[PDB]
RNA sequence: ACAAUCUUCUCAUGAGGUGUUGAACGAAAAUUUAAAUUUAGUUUGAAAUCGAUUGGUGAAAUUUUACCACUUUGU
């Protein structure tokens, strides 16, 4: 409706999930993970004036990271009073490591010690004052093999605010913004249903909308839906996306 | 491996007891007067 | 007489094509120079071949910079032999790579005006490659 | 001879400047301008080889050619860009009355036919600032004190100081004290 | 005159940019001076004489008896051992024992040196047992230099007879 | 002279923070405009032996820019 006065969602995402497991065709160590959902986006203008190393904090309700994913914090110096905010709020299980920024700047400086301290957790998080900091110090082997640390606000250091960072944190979609006209979002994985699904893709279209694409959804070209090797069906196309380059040209 | 097959002491894990009886020796003398204290050593420099 | 050339291994970040000039010219003069970069970007790839007039300035090179721990890297210092120098090996040279910036160049022309024409140009099959991928679904 | 770290080194700080005067000029267009002061004490700390030609440039306009040359400027929007851009080669402070009368007194010159010439007469000064109405050392100094018209036209007449022997940026009144170090 | 390898081999030094760079690992790594360590005690006392935990300590080895104890222990990453002891039997054993424990060991010119790091005036061997984590990339480097500009040079150099 | 200023947060409630080693392997999609940017992912020693792309733009006094990048080379 807010894209184009129009709603052509639940029907298609419900076909894809029929169409994903149609294409189906002793090991040890096993996992509960599933090919995400990309929900492809292609905008009229560029919708960038330069790479942005931060992701888009995309509040959802159907989480794309499992709780049963590690997760690292970054905090500033001392990390001795944000290791015991941790302790305190229960979040050990989930935040299994929390480092200082003048440690991780020291006690991880080769590549292949960064290497180790990125396929050492699944999910990257830092304080918000931080964040400017981890595009050094962190480097090309965290912002290309997919870990993007999340800036998280734990500015006053209060336990009930750690849990509801956290639990935000792990219950939403990011996606890094690039200068380009197009780009793919995590909608999340075939484990969620279709209804679950339908409801990331018009949460994520309604973010997009407004905090990423300046002129908002009528600026919008073509949507698809994807999946690792499937098809982009096409979602929606904007039936004056012809007339309107021509206008704004 | 190394030469020694001797049991490692306790000593190389724990704070440094040498260190420990001159720390004892030292707060008995600063309580006797003898040696000067910090805060009192910087007030007769100045 | 031979005109040598030596190839530089693990060149820490800043050990650039006029970091060398100037450094190895104290050994001996140095005419050409050309150290590998990116064809996307241009970023070093940490390795380049300086050649010498005389063999004999490029082998004593190589004995006093090969193994050098510089900035933390053991800097490799080997003579190639002229057998494996190929002709076309040493072109754009002490050239300052012109990094196009493709990102922008890119919007520049996706910014650009387009015409109603452009714009049908634009169009061109798209419909029809959508009709396409319909058919083929 | 030059060992090849050295090269590197000043490499690394050639790039570290080019990143620094970029975040000064792009989204960063803002200076502290400090008040209170309508004059400012302006000493090049130092310069290293291969310098960024936009802070050559600025040094050139300032009259910074050189190393250890203090000047005295007028607080200005466009000084304070100026003084922002070579923030890391200069070293500001607010001078006081006293500083600037030791200093013009001490080592107080002006460029005279082209050539830097003491101050040790009032008849070359009254001579050369003959229509700003500046006939003695004390009347430039109440001149430069009050920031005057002809203030700026002083300046240009005074020479460079040479305080050669700190802290980088500005350092307030604490620059008046090292001109006593320094005179 | 004809000298034994054993001896040959102190004339061998490790290079001046080589040398350079491990003393500067190991000028970070300096035990505290008699002022300091006493400055360091006294502090504590008044913490004690009026009323009230730490990290293991940080440094270089040093002493002879020491080093070769660390070394038969394999507590050592890295062994430098002085070129010009008065008596050369002193250390004459000590590459032979850094080979057959697997220790790095380089032969660094002025024993004086040495002795500066740890606040003497002279040291027979300087030993780096263990760092601290930040540290551990620059000892690493370092003991890949060693392997390359003193034990994959010389080497063959080192079983031949000096001298004559 | 292996030393130097990469943000350990601001503004205003939202908007910002412009910064990443190289090489190799490897998807399948989208718009731009095959070439181009995005782009599932991965492997690694601050690893390396031709493959430089070679356009735009300025700025000193055409050679000079080691990113000058279109917002595009000395105040």
């Amino acid at each position: 409706e807010l894209l184009g006065s129009d709603a052509p969602l639940e029907k298609v995402c419900s076909a894809l999930l029929e169409y994903e497991s149609k294409r189906k065709s002793l090991l040890e160590d096993e996992q509960d993970d599933i090919e995400p959902v990309w929900l492809q986006l292609a905008t009229l203008k560029f919708i960038g004036n330069n790479r942005k190393l931060i992701p888009y904090k995309i509040a959802i309700k159907n989480p794309v990271i499992p709780s049963s994913s590690e997760a690292c914090l970054i905090v500033k110096d001392p990390q001795r009073v944000y290791k015991d905010l941790v302790n305190e709020a229960g979040l050990s299980k989930v935040v299994t490591r929390v480092i200082g920024l003048s440690k991780l700047k020291a006690k991880w400086n080769s590549y292949e010690q960064k290497r180790q301290l990125r396929d050492q957790f699944d999910i990257f998080l830092a304080d918000d004052r931080v964040i400017p900091m981890l595009p050094r110090i962190l480097g090309k082997t965290f912002y290309q093999k997919s870990k993007v640390p999340v800036p998280v606000k734990i500015s006053k250091g209060t336990a009930e605010q750690l849990k509801r960072e956290v639990v935000s944190a792990y219950g939403a979609t990011y996606f890094n913004s690039a200068p380009c006209s197009s780009f793919m979002i995590k909608c999340g994985h075939v484990s969620n249903t279709s209804t679950e699904l339908a409801e990331n893709v018009e949460s994520i279209l309604q973010f997009v909308s407004k905090h990423i694409v300046p002129d908002g959804a009528k600026g919008i070209a073509s949507i698809h839906l994807k999946t690792s090797q499937s098809i982009a069906i096409p979602l929606w196309n904007n039936p004056n996306l012809k007339e309107l380059i021509a206008s704004s040209r | 491996t190394p030469l020694s097959s001797a049991p490692e002491p306790k000593r190389r894990f724990a704070p440094s007891k040498h260190e420990q009886k001159r720390i004892l020796q030292l707060a008995y003398a600063i309580r006797k007067g003898r040696i000067l204290t910090s805060e009192q050593r910087a007030e007769r420099e100045r | 007489k031979k005109k040598g050339v030596l190839y530089v291994g693990r060149l820490p970040h800043g050990f650039y094509e006029k970091q060398m000039r100037m450094y190895f010219s104290q050994f001996g003069p140095v005419l050409r120079l050309r150290m590998s970069r990116n064809r996307k970007t241009g970023s070093s790839k940490h390795y380049a071949f300086i050649e010498f007039e005389s063999l004999d300035v490029a082998n004593v090179v190589a004995e006093t910079m090969h193994n050098y721990l510089l900035y933390g890297k053991l800097l490799q210092c080997k003579v190639i032999p002229e057998d494996q120098v190929h002709e076309n090996m040493f072109k754009g040279a002490d050239v300052p790579f012109k990094r196009i910036p493709h990102a922008t160049i890119a919007r520049l022309q996706h910014e650009k005006p387009l015409s109603k024409e452009k714009a049908d140009k634009l169009i061109t099959r798209h419909n029809r490659k959508l009709k396409l991928k319909k058919r083929k679904l | 001879f030059k060992r090849a770290e050295t090269f590197i080194n000043n490499y690394r700080q050639r790039e570290r400047e080019r990143i620094r005067l970029n975040r000064s000029a792009k989204n960063k267009g803002d200076i502290f301008v400090p008040d209170e002061t309508k004059l400012l004490f302006v000493i090049r700390i130092a310069g290293v080889k291969n310098m960024p030609p936009k802070i050559r440039k600025v040094l050139r306009l300032l009259r910074l050619s050189r190393i250890n040359n203090a000047v005295f400027v007028r607080n200005n929007k466009a000084v304070a860009q100026m003084l922002r851009i070579v923030e890391p080669y200069v070293m500001y402070g607010i001078p006081n009355l006293h500083s600037v009368r030791e200093l013009i007194y001490k080592r107080g010159f002006g460029k005279i036919n082209g050539q830097r010439i003491a101050l040790s007469d009032n008849a070359l000064i009254e001579e050369a600032l003959g229509k700003y109405d500046v006939i003695s050392i004390e009347d430039i100094i109440h001149e430069i004190y009050n920031v005057g018209s002809h203030f700026k036209e002083v300046t240009k007449f005074l020479w460079p100081f040479t305080l050669t022997p700190r802290k980088a940026g500005y350092c307030g009144e604490e620059i008046n004290e090292l001109i006593k170090k320094q005179v | 005159l004809k000298v034994p390898p054993a001896i040959a081999q102190f004339q061998k030094t490790l290079d001046k940019n080589t040398a350079t760079q491990v003393f500067k690992l190991l000028n970070k790594y300096r035990p505290e001076t008699a002022a300091e360590k006493k400055q360091r005690l006294v502090a504590e006392a008044e913490a004690v004489a009026n009323g009230k935990v730490s990290k293991k300590p940080y440094n270089v080895k040093y002493g002879l008896n020491h080093v070769v104890a660390l070394i038969e222990a394999k507590k050592a990453k890295l062994v430098l051992i002085a070129s010009d002891v008065d008596p050369i039997e002193l250390v004459v054993f000590l590459p032979a024992l850094c080979k057959k424990m697997g220790v790095p060991y380089a032969i660094v010119k002025n024993k004086a040196r040495l002795g500066t790091v740890i606040h003497q005036k002279t040291a027979a061997v300087l030993a780096v047992t263990e760092v601290r984590e930040e540290d551990k990339n620059e000892l690493a480097s370092i003991v890949s230099a060693v392997d390359a500009n003193f034990s994959a040079k010389y080497d063959e150099s080192r079983r031949k007879w000096g001298g004559g």
